[PDB]
């Protein structure tokens, strides 16, 4: 029991934890091109000069 | 005295034996009690785990 249980809770706790680092990933990868796309044609020397 | 020996004797070896000769019954509840709950407990927990 205690092999057998917790063994597919390893199986399990990995096809989920791989998950919540793929939702991680996709999030900050929608975070990541849209703030390019914000900075980008905001200004490279436009947010230097309003800092 | 050597009278009064064995009454003693025999008192105390005969319920001290009782004891231990009945606690050879519930060793052997514990024995087939163990073996009975291993297979019913292992179907109970690999129905459960599907």
């Amino acid at each position: 029991r205690v092999k057998k249980v917790r063994e597919m809770e390893l199986i399990y706790a990995r096809a989920q934890l791989e998950l919540e680092v793929s939702k991680a990933q996709q999030l900050a990868n929608v975070e990541a091109k849209k703030f390019k796309e914000m900075t980008e044609a905001l200004g490279p020397g436009t947010i230097r000069d309003l800092a | 005295a050597m009278s009064m020996a064995v009454e003693s004797t025999g008192n105390a070896k005969a319920e001290a034996e009782s004891r231990a000769e009945a606690a050879r019954i519930e060793g052997e509840g514990s024995v087939l009690q163990a073996k009975l709950k291993a297979q019913a407990l292992a179907i109970e927990t690999e129905a459960e785990l599907e």
